[PDB]
RNA sequence: CUCGAUGUCGGCUCGUCGCAUCCUGGGGCUGAAGAAGGUCCCAAGGGUUGGGCUGUUCGCCCAUUAAAGCGGCACGCGAGCUGGGUUCAGAACGUCGUGAGACAGUUCGGUCUCUAUCCGCCACGGGCGCAGGAGGCUUGAGGGGGGCUCUUCCUAGUACGAGAGGACCGGAAGGGACGCACCUCUGGUUUCCCAGCUGUCCCUCCAGGGGCAUAAGCUGGGUAGCCAUGUGCGGAAGGGAUAACCGCUGAAAGCAUCUAAGCGGGAAGCCCGCCCCAAGAUGAGGCCUCCCACGGCGUCAAGCCGGUAAGGACCCGGGAAGACCACCCGGUGGAUGGGCCGGGGGUGUAAGCGCCGCGAGGCGUUGAGCCGACCGGUCCCAAUCGUCCGAGGUCUUGACC
RNA sequence: GCGAAUGCCGGCAUGAGUAACGAUAAAGAGGGUGAGAAUCCCUCUCGCCGUAAGCCCAAGGGUUCCUACGCAAUGGUCGUC
RNA sequence: ACCGUGAGGGAAAGGUGAAAAGAACCCCGGGAGGGGAGUGAAAUAGAGCCUGAAACCGUGGGCUUACAAGCAGUCACGGCC
């Protein structure tokens, strides 16, 4: 039933894709060891920041 | 509680305790055959004799279901709907009635005859 | 319909105390649980009460939390192993513990929840 | 603090004990006296005797639609804390369970098994 | 003829009889922030605050815009024009008494997104021989050549739960003098436990 | 124009201008005593019910009412329902036609598709800017919202009067339909909150439970939240200018006239005063507070780096704010969530043992037992720990120290 | 010796990363294997059938059935199934 | 091949290199596929791998852009580079 017209073309696809855009992952230093993690979740390093209980096997 | 096309009991002269009310008689957006109200209408009941007939009058609203909450926070609900009918003077027209006292009522006021009227363990 | 709610939950109820159910039990058998954050959140809520009963004691707790879970075994190891050594806390016998991983194709973030050692 | 501290406060203050009454009992058919009246500060030690049915619940309460048969019948709920209540003596039964809103009775009761309970 | 606060729920009082409601509003310390004078800002008037949320947490800015006639640790603040400032700190104890009349208001308790259903009245369409769109749903939007389109500005569907408020009229009933409450017997204009506030207009015959 | 196509009745749903104004007021007029009528000019503000039968818009009848107006937008509305209608084959009669088949004469049934691209509407955010860099309080040009109306009573039964009948003027009370909030009251739901119940398979036989009997099997009740049928409120005054219509002072018409002169009166109408938007009104930002001028390179260096947490951002925990989003309060020097705890309102005396009863159950301990959102204590659990970005402050003219 | 014929054949965009994943009979946990497993394997919770989603004969299909490996393709993604 | 019940319908796909010398071995990887080394006259001649242009999608550089309503453009001019 209701197919458009034609396309601003890029121009939309664009101003739209656009305004969408795409960011990272926000994190910092390992609450123990080394690298990082996001603000609150053990890893498979420092496992922890009171009591690991996780990393390798 | 309210209503239009009303099917209501009556009690009085009424040749069938009971008719069918267009409406509220009030402000012309009626909508609620409300209690302690007044409105218009034919019966729906049957008459033996009477002089009642199958006609239509202008009666005064009495008993309803769901909500008498009088001024001071007195509250009841009749477990059946009817009214007096009047004889557009206002005035009642029959002899006795049967419902009991309850000011809502008396607070319209007019028909104390009808206060005095009806007013026992029925 | 909807705004001020208290007590969050999806599925349909028979499903969710169904969960509720099963996995404060598979957890009562583990001590500690890996599943998605609120499976976690909620599941903490009522495994809380549960082993509240469990440490309340008795012939009574007891036969109410049965009447929950359905299987002595348990029933006991919990309501006279653990519940006990809880009992004398303060609520929350539990920790819900969020991981660093989504599960497949989703991303869904998980976590892990258990006994609050 | 909030609503429950402040507000319970100024209710306690003008509604009081209501007249410590505390005669709720079951749905006794039991009889009182509003005074209720109007015409000449006619107000009546007014008497209704009826069958109660349950009530409002929290300074504001209400000694409920003690149903009544008239002429037919007639069901009469009350304020509780209000002044406008005086007299509020018992004659019939706390008796017989369910709970309230079991207005069976005006429902289609036959006073003799509606007595049957 | 102002009063500065948050309010608690409506609730039942009775009265010479009978009894209806008001609603529980309360008043801390109204106090004078900064007064808008005139030769400062011409909408001369008291802008102040009303209470006290942990201190440990606070900007410093606001540590000083108050620190100018200093005065405490909350941040309720907002203000109103033309209202003299008889105090370096008012109460609404004696501020407001009963018996006396009021106009008042503040946030409006929020709905949701809801349509023509919502929104506004005349709840959509009907229910029997049409089900596709079953019961109700949305008018029609304006037409052909009339005006060669949809109209501009008539009722819609949508946000219509976060706005803000107010309730014209209604009676001050009675003070509690001491923490600065007030049973008004008003339209709990908005939540309860919330942003509210007092002024009253009325110069108007009856 | 339109046919490579513009979906025509009627009806819904949501309407939006017009006035030749129905009701509302202001009006000069009367064959105006009062009253109520009828007659024109001004004014669209708001208002401009329910049924009945008919596919009918029309219309006639029922009952009201202040009134229950005419009409503009393809006789507005199918990319929004509906589709009785008329406008596909049937079969129908009446009617024609030698009949084929026909009749805008009837009659019985007869497949409205629609995953928005634009502009447009309603809302919600990411931008980038209203040349320091910041948190919070504002005043609005001007934009939006509501501006209705009836009945009772006092002055009054006096003004009028033959009498029956009833005024300006002005003042009270109540209601109608409508708009705005909101639960206390009343009330509806409450998908799990409480209680009874049948059948059935399992637990472990008993009782004492469990799922399934929809996505709760069946019932009887049930906060809180959302919500009327329930509750507060509103439609104001009041100020200024005007319509019809009335006068004032006054000539030109050496008397006279509201008249070009200059003055006043004057409608629910207009501007304002009532609420709710808003300087992305880059033609404000106004005010309060507070951070202070780092480093390294061709300069009107308004370019590249760490810089102040001055601030705020992120992530975390929450929120009747909420699709997202942003909004909002908190993050362990804190009650934020949940847990627990006490407390309101729930179900309606538990599970067990005790007691009378062949028995069915009854009664006692139990007005207990279990309790989801409600008021509030309490770090028992989980708000750890951390990251980033974010002024140095243009040129020019005048003013003061 | 060609825009142009809703032309012809073959690329290629556009909606659009919204519509949609084939039945409202539900899942959840634990261990396991793996380069990676919401989506394979064992095992413990729970729902739906059951007169059918159950067995069987015949029809039509015709590879496949198993055992070992393997997934780049194919399942409307995933996937060591 | 494939569509159709049968009759019948009835495509697409040619060109790696002079000749295989066409890819040892080392390096990420589950692989693929990607980096080196040797082929070689070229490998931007690498297995569909001649010549391989148009559509459309990408990465980088100059100019450009948030008080704005114009199919287009385009005549003038100034600011950039």
């Amino acid at each position: 039933h209701p197919v458009p017209k034609k396309k601003t073309s890029k121009a939309r696809r664009d101003a739209r894709r656009s305004h969408h855009a795409l960011t990272p992952p926000t994190l910092v230093p390992c609450p123990e060891c080394k690298a990082m993690k996001p603000p609150h979740t053990v890893c498979p390093e420092c496992g922890y920041y009171a009591g690991r209980k996780v990393l390798e096997v | 509680m309210i209503q239009p096309q009303t099917y209501l009991e009556v009690a009085d002269n009424t040749g069938a305790r009971k008719i069918m009310c267009i409406r509220v008689l009030k402000g012309s957006n009626a909508k609620y055959a409300t209690v302690g109200d007044v409105i218009v209408a034919s019966v729906k009941e049957a008459i033996p004799r009477g002089a009642v007939k199958e006609g239509d009058v202008v009666k005064a609203v009495v008993v309803r279901t769901k909500k008498e909450v009088k001024r001071p926070d007195g509250s009841a609900i009749r477990f059946d709907d009817n009214a007096a009918v009047i004889i557009n003077n206002q005035l009642e027209p029959r002899g006795t009635r049967v419902f009991g006292p309850v000011a809502r009522e008396l607070r319209e006021k007019g028909f104390m005859k009808i206060v005095s009227l009806a007013p026992e363990v029925l | 319909r909807h705004l001020k709610s208290g007590r969050k939950l999806n599925r349909h109820s028979s499903h969710r105390l169904a969960l509720y159910r099963n996995q404060a039990k598979s957890l009562l058998t583990h001590g500690r649980i890996t599943t998605t954050v609120p499976k976690a959140k909620e599941l903490r809520g009522f495994v809380d009460h549960l082993i509240h009963l469990a440490k309340r004691g008795d012939l009574h707790a007891r036969r109410l939390v049965l009447r929950d879970l359905q299987d002595v075994k348990l029933v006991r190891k919990l309501f006279d192993e653990i519940a006990p050594r809880y009992r004398d806390r303060q609520g929350g016998y539990t920790r819900v513990l969020k991981l660093a991983e989504r599960r497949r194709g989703d991303g869904a973030p998980l976590a892990l929840v258990e006994l609050v050692e | 603090m909030n609503r429950g501290a402040l507000i319970k406060l100024v209710e306690s203050r003008y509604v009081r004990t209501d007249l410590p009454e505390f005669r709720p009992g079951d749905t006794v058919r039991v009889s009182y006296k509003v005074k209720e009246g109007n015409r000449t500060r006619i107000q009546d030690f007014e008497g209704i005797v009826i069958r109660i049915r349950r009530n409002g619940f929290n300074t504001t309460f209400t000694v409920r639609k003690v149903s009544y048969g008239v002429g037919v019948e007639r069901i009469f709920p009350l304020h509780s804390p209000l002044i406008q209540k005086i007299d509020i003596v018992q004659r019939g039964r706390a008796r017989r369970a369910k709970l309230y809103f079991i207005r069976n009775l005006s429902d289609r009761e036959i006073r003799r098994k509606l007595r049957a309970d | 003829m102002k009063g500065i606060l948050g309010v608690k729920v409506g609730m039942t009082r009775i009265f010479r009889d009978d009894r209806a409601v008001p609603v529980t509003v309360i008043l801390a310390g109204p106090c004078p922030v900064v007064q808008r004078r005139t030769p400062e800002k011409d909408g001369y008037t008291a802008v102040q605050l009303g209470f006290l949320p942990q201190n440990p947490k606070r900007v410093n800015r606001p540590l000083k815009g108050h620190f100018a006639k200093a005065g405490v640790e909350p941040v309720r603040i907002l203000r109103e024009i033309r209202d003299f400032n008889p105090e370096g700190d008012t109460v609404t104890v004696e501020i407001f008494k009963p018996g006396e009349r009021v106009d008042v208001t503040g946030t409006s308790k929020g709905r949701g997104f809801a349509g023509v259903m919502k929104r506004w009245n005349f709840a959509g369409g009907p229910d029997s021989h049409g089900a596709h769109k079953i019961h109700r749903h949305p008018g029609s939007i304006g037409n052909r050549k009339t005006p060669g389109r949809v109209y501009k500005g008539k009722k819609m569907a949508g946000h219509y739960g976060a706005e803000r408020v107010t309730v014209m009229n209604l009676e001050v009933v009675d003070v509690i003098p001491e923490e600065n409450l007030l049973l008004v017997k008003g339209a709990v204009p908005g939540p309860n436990g919330g942003l509210v506030i007092v002024r009253e207009t009325k110069k108007a015959a009856k």
